[PDB]
């Protein structure tokens, strides 16, 4: 030990989250886009500014209302792109601060590079924790660094066949671990 | 070429009574920061969001403080339209800093909100505390459940405390 200090409470030493990598602000902004008022995105959900999920399941009040929660005030459904901006940065921090408390999710994360990371929080932002730790075989592939089989079987999900664009971007940095699908 | 940018974790006012009985395994109290400041010679030039980069403590910028506007490529106007025996026991602030960055000039001036900065602390090794600007200590950022606390590691003596105190 370094120290002999007398420990009377179970104080855990504490480290801070890792900063998102980059360029995943960049990167998201390109696939979720922008919109100020409530739509049903690419999975069916009512969604706002960049990528910001209102309510899992149906419907408008309550989207409305998580709206009027997210944003401190009584929105109509429609938000400023300042508060869109406010809400994105919360979600990346969130997404990363939920990957790294996913007991599964977790390890790979740890184990991919900087670029492979962001593709890794671009899925998430995408289809949240359960969704991305439910592609089990992808993940232990990413873990070994089986880039190409990985990105084979990463086309072959439903994710993909829902959206071939983006997914295919996302496919193309695990793949290749450059930014040049953006 | 050269200047330090200086990242503060967190100031914590203690009484001098305090500070003299402080000895390793001490545990003080603090709120966890979201956003911190970091500052050049002791003036803050920045706040930020914190987190590690390779293990390292580092800083995302999120905002200037008091920004400059450029203005650089056009002349400079004449004129602006903008124009002892019982010591006191004095509360005194402890500065927790998260790391320091060596930068140039050039590279300082080159960076806002969104730039990224890899400091020179390693996330687990203990942190510097310091008094008046002076180095007195070294702790751990610790928490439990949902408290969270700096742990004192090592620390100089009562005396040496109170002399980079005074100076």
């Amino acid at each position: 030990g370094p120290v002999d200090m007398s420990n009377e409470l179970p104080w855990q030493v504490w480290t801070p989250d890792d900063l998102a990598p980059p360029n995943i602000f960049e990167m998201l902004r390109i696939d979720e886009g922008l919109r100020l008022k409530i739509y049903k995105d690419t999975e069916g959900y009512y969604t706002i500014g960049i990528g910001h999920l209102l309510t899992k399941s149906p419907s408008l009040n309550a989207a409305k209302s998580e709206l009027d929660k997210a944003i401190g005030r009584n929105t109509n459904g429609v938000i400023t792109k300042d508060e869109a901006e406010k809400l994105f940065n919360q979600d990346v921090d969130a997404a990363v601060r939920g990957i790294l408390r996913n007991a599964k999710l977790k390890p790979v994360y740890d184990s991919l590079d900087a670029v492979r990371r962001a593709a890794l929080i671009n899925m998430v932002f995408q289809m949240g924790e359960t969704g991305v730790a439910g592609f089990t075989n992808s993940l232990r592939m990413l873990q070994q660094k089986r880039w190409d089989e990985a990105a084979v079987n990463l086309a072959k999900s439903r994710w993909y066949n829902q959206t071939p664009n983006r997914a295919k971007r996302v496919i193309t940095t695990f793949r290749t671990g450059t930014w040049d699908a953006y | 070429s050269e200047l330090e940018l200086v990242a503060n974790f967190a100031d914590i006012p203690l009484r001098l009574s305090q500070i003299l009985k402080l000895k390793p395994g001490d545990v003080l109290p603090i709120e966890k920061p979201d956003r911190i400041i970091a500052h050049v010679d002791g003036v803050p030039v920045l706040t930020s969001q914190y987190g590690t980069v390779n293990g390292q403590y580092a800083l995302r910028v999120e905002h200037l403080i008091n920004p400059i506007l450029n203005s650089l490529n056009e002349e400079q106007p004449k004129n602006n339209p903008s124009d002892i025996d019982l010591i006191m026991d004095i509360p005194v602030k402890l500065t927790v800093e998260l790391g320091r960055t060596r930068m140039t000039i050039k590279e300082l001036l080159r960076l806002t909100q969104g730039s990224v900065v890899a400091l020179d602390g390693l996330a687990g090794e203990p942190l510097d505390i310091l008094i008046n600007g002076y180095l007195i200590a070294q702790g751990e950022v610790v928490v439990v459940a949902d408290k969270y606390g700096v742990r004192i590691t090592d620390i100089i003596t009562p005396s040496e405390r109170m002399r980079r105190l005074s100076r």
